């Protein structure tokens, strides 16, 4: 909105840019009545008495070919005199600073869902860069063409006349508060904009001209960090050499930084993740049968580069970020720094991977910052609140107290900053690891939702051995095919009351998940299958598995690599695989059981543990979503 | 290498 | 919620919490049909199938006078099947954690509005401690009767049978994420809860017991910490020596933080302060008749303590924060440091005076940090949205330059995380010192909203000049009554072109502000009153008051201290006061003008810029607006 | 004691 202020001792000179509001001032200065009349371009809304409640706007059809094109003549009169006219001279401008607001196709606030509006800003963390080791956005360069691809465009229209720019300036700036949080380049590409760079005067020729920027954003959403970013352009008088410069219109685009984003179990898998070169190779020839089956690319780090770190589970998460010009996966680098330490950064992150990492690096982590504890739930809508990306899932504890752990704060805050996931937290402390994905797993299903929550339940495998039992099967072993092993037969297994002391213990913690995961997550019992597992108490009364833990599983699809239980053998087969089996093969399902046992299970995980998939991107678009 | 550690 | 799995083998022992969801799992451990038979005080809703769709829910009318006082038996049965009992024996307990959720009267989340829910803490940061310096909160002990009465009362009512504790245990705890920002004492004080106790085992007589809490907050609302503080209670089962303790309850209480709240000239004032002791006693005259005239406490600052700062205005803001319970005022001490420095913290914190400061506080400061800079507006409603306690306005750069100022960024972030009076940045720094009070002020009006925005006006004085040129008096002295000035007359002061120039730049400034509080305040023309105002630009182009700022007022209700303009005398009086009362007088206001030539106007300040006020809190409750 | 420094 302006308001120009008009005399008739001095005629007045004014820029209107198109698509603003201006007023006149017409009393103020005036020497009873008054007239308007206006050249064609001008369009007058609003003969008249000259009382100030006369509210008189101007509107401009085009932009001027020359300054002062335009003109308004007021003319002031009474009953005994003669007119006295004021001149106002105007020159209209076009200026125009556009971004893909509408989210497909190149207010001033941003606002989430199908009905919004507001761009969208990658964080520009991969590397397209050749033989490079840094981020993209580390540096104030575009060294790759292609690096432009993850940037958002911005265009500056100009129409003005030929001459417009002798007397103004254009700036486009950022506010020092985000300024650290993106950098913006202009292409014919050099830094205008950036870390120490807030505001930059456009050099810009008169007449029609479209100027273009590439954006990148240089930080994820976080607790300092709401995850807007408002770039500003503004038009400057500078007429006047012994005066300041004058602002004399602005406008402004509000990009939104995109999320990281996980994937539930549920997506499709588009890779694998094994760091199997160690000791054992027919673990490895499994889950290479497995990722063919489910057509993914398969990915392994070797003894080497391992440093005898197997569990590529917990090193990394494989999420992603989306816009509406490109979608990239990107790794999660946990700080728990073990051998697998350089895996994400020198092995995964690259072109068209990004990569981000939260909390210390070098000490202040507990086992709860392994990201074996980070997972994601498919899909869900409760109490008719929609999660179409699913909820991130995190183990905790119940209360803190000096004996308990929790994964860092930083990561925390980080995960609920990208609002997307609207994190949960579970109970996982009471496990010696102390995992989520040590007592639950997500499956496809073809009905109902589209998926089952598995849980880990020693009240199924009770269950299964007892009516083994009755049917006389009480001598057979548990830990049958096991090399160096007590073996254990199902009568002894039943009256250990100690170990059912224990199950019943674990059995109370995961029932205490069950029911936070059926009201966060909306889930009635029927999509939940239990699956049978024995537990024991160890060092500091910590949960472990007594058996090989099968929701410890891999799930490509419908094909699933279940860890081996290695259970009682009753008509030819294993009774725990069969009870797995009857529970999944139902739902499409099919069930690979692979040993692990003196390579993974013996040291406290399973396949799951020793594996990571990356998956495809949700089609839903998280800006449409109203977190 | 146990996962714990 | 709890799902209890009842089995014909073992009799099952329970816990029920009144208000808490109970059900049971009949099937799972069954041996076609059954039927449910339970004492008188457990109610059981659902003779029936033994199918897993039939919900079984238990509700319990009264706490447990003995451990396992209810009961519950299904028997089980077929057609040649004599029935088969199961035993679930229950005992009911009452646990609740009571706060003031309702916000007058001692969901598990916080909502704004009348409607709305959630307890208020307030931040502990006056100094009840009789001859002390620190706040009350810095320490861990409650050292008087009368601090509490600025704390949270919160309650945890228990009825349980006279061994509940025996085997179960209550311990109250908070988040490792917040435990930094309250701290928690039980009444009969000691600390329960606090920045280095995340978790408390509470000391519980079976029977009928009450026990009361105080909170009190340590930090505002900030870029860091939205405001919520979460206190939760847990039931945990110990009735195993040989297993960890079981959480069997849950149940919180979340606490918004109070923000901190800034009072407009609207408001009606309370206290006066000036530093007046240094060179001259005149102003302080003025100053202490227009406090009395006002119903003021007037409080002065000694030239010992002043070390010669005489800007009262700039080092402090007095606002307030607001619960149920308590309301006082909050004394907001600018990092700007100069010989006030000490002012806020020896004399204004005090009983019932809190403190609060921000930004670096030995460097890193600029002048728009000074607190002439920070104001707020009276309440408004803009296109449907309203600010029942105003918005918060200060002052800054039209965009970041190598030679612009702005307040610094850890004051403008806790502005507004005080999320209350939705900050709205002027542009001030065209201005010598750079103040939004240089330019603007407020005062009541009996009228349509209850106010006017008074803002400078070059044009006002160059019309008054003009006509009293037209009317014969072009040699009128400008600065009449100064012992040392050079006067100028009115003719000499309108033909000279380089004023002109510059105070049509200063128009042009104070007009994008006008247009900005108009769009940001909802205001019409008929809101504003231009105050006939001449500045000049000096040193950098900076403006400075070409004679005193009669904006920059004093506004103690109806009562206003205006600085003298020392105006061409005409008909007796100088027509810049004659102008002034004319705009005002038929508001009802009472204007004095108040010599302050050469003690404030010549360095750089006038009446606002030497003074500050203390005034009455809204009535309007913070918590009941929708920010 | 300028307002400004
Ligand atoms: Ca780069
Ligand atoms: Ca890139
Ligand atoms: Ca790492
Ligand atoms: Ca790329
Ligand atoms: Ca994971
Ligand atoms: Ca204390
Ligand atoms: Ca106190
Ligand atoms: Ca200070
Ligand atoms: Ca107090
Ligand atoms: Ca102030």
């Amino acid at each position: 909105g302006t308001l120009i202020r008009v005399t008739p001792e001095q005629p007045t000179h004014a820029v209107c840019v198109l698509g603003t509001l201006t007023q006149l001032d017409i009393c103020s200065s005036a020497p009873t009545s008054f007239s308007i009349n206006a050249s064609p371009g001008v369009v007058v809304d609003i003969t008249w008495p000259l009382d100030p409640g006369v509210e008189v706007t101007l509107t401009m059809k085009a932009a001027s070919g020359s300054t002062g094109d335009q003109k308004v003549q007021i003319s002031y009169y009474g009953p005994k005199t003669p007119p006295v006219k004021a001149l106002l001279y105007l020159t209209a401008v076009e200026i125009s600073l556009c971004a893909d607001i509408t989210r497909t196709g190149k207010q001033r606030t941003w606002t989430w869902g199908p009905c919004g509006q507001g761009a969208i800003l990658l964080v520009n963390c991969d590397r397209d860069n050749l033989e490079s080791s840094a981020m993209d956005c580390e540096d104030d360069e575009v060294l790759d063409s292609e690096d432009l691809q993850d940037m958002s465009l911005m265009t500056l229209s100009t129409k003005t006349p030929k001459d417009f720019f002798t007397n103004h300036t254009l700036v486009l700036h950022v506010a020092r508060s985000e300024m650290d949080k993106v950098r913006v380049f202009q292409a014919t590409c050099s830094v205008v904009l950036g870390p120490k760079w807030p505001s930059h005067y456009l050099m810009v020729p008169g007449g029609k001209h479209n100027m273009d920027f590439y954006v990148e954003a240089l930080a994820f959403p976080d607790t300092d960090f709401p995850g807007l970013i408002t770039l500003t352009i503004s038009l400057l008088d500078t007429s006047n050499l012994e005066l300041p410069e004058a602002v004399v219109f602005q406008d402004s685009v509000v990009f939104r930084v995109a999320p990281w984003i996980m994937t539930p179990n549920t997506q499709p898998p588009q890779e694998v993740y094994a760091c199997s070169i160690f000791e054992n190779e027919d673990f490895l020839k499994s889950v290479t049968t497995l990722a063919m089956k489910a057509k993914c690319k398969l990915t392994i780090c070797p003894e080497e580069e391992n440093m005898d770190d197997q569990w590529m589970q917990d090193e990394m998460e494989i999420g992603y970020i989306q816009a509406p010009h490109k979608t990239l996966p990107v790794v999660f680098d946990s700080p728990r720094n073990r051998g697998l330490k350089e895996f994400p950064i020198k092995r995964v992150m690259g072109p068209d991977f990004g990569y981000v990492t939260r909390g210390p690096q070098t000490g202040g982590i507990s086992g709860l910052d392994s990201f074996g504890n980070l997972e994601v739930s498919p899909p869900v809508t409760v109490r008719g609140k929609e999660y179409p990306l699913g909820r991130i899932l995190f183990g905790d504890s119940c209360y803190p107290s000096n004996d308990s752990r929790q994964m860092h704060q930083a990561l925390q805050d980080f995960l609920s900053a990208q609002q997307v996931q609207a994190p949960v937290k579970l109970y996982s402390d009471w496990l010696s690891v102390g995992h989520v994905d040590e007592f639950l797993s997500f499956v496809p299903a073809p009905d109902r939702k589209g998926f089952r929550l598995l849980l880990a339940s020693p009240r199924s495998c009770y269950k299964l051995f007892q009516e083994q039992q009755n049917e006389g099967h009480g001598e057979a072993l548990l830990f049958e095919g096991i090399k160096k092993k007590k073996q254990q037969k199902i009568k002894n297994i039943l009256s250990n009351k100690t170990l059912r002391e224990h199950n019943s213990f674990v059995e109370r913690c995961i029932d205490w998940n069950r029911e936070l995961l059926k009201r966060e997550l909306g889930l009635a019992e029927s999509d939940i299958i239990d699956i049978p597992q024995l537990f024991k108490l160890k060092e500091f009364s910590k949960a472990e598995a007594f058996f090989p833990n099968m929701v410890n599983m891999l799930v490509l699809g419908k094909h699933l690599g279940i860890p081996k239980p290695f259970g009682p053998v009753i008509n030819g087969r294993c009774c725990l695989e069969e009870k797995v089996c009857s529970l999944l093969e139902p739902l499409g399902l099919q069930c690979t059981f692979i040993n692990d046992f003196f390579t993974y299970h013996i040291r406290h995980g399973e396949v799951h543990a020793g594996t990571n998939v990356r998956r495809k991107p949700f089609s839903f678009k998280w800006w449409n979503m109203v977190p | 290498a146990p996962r714990k550690q």
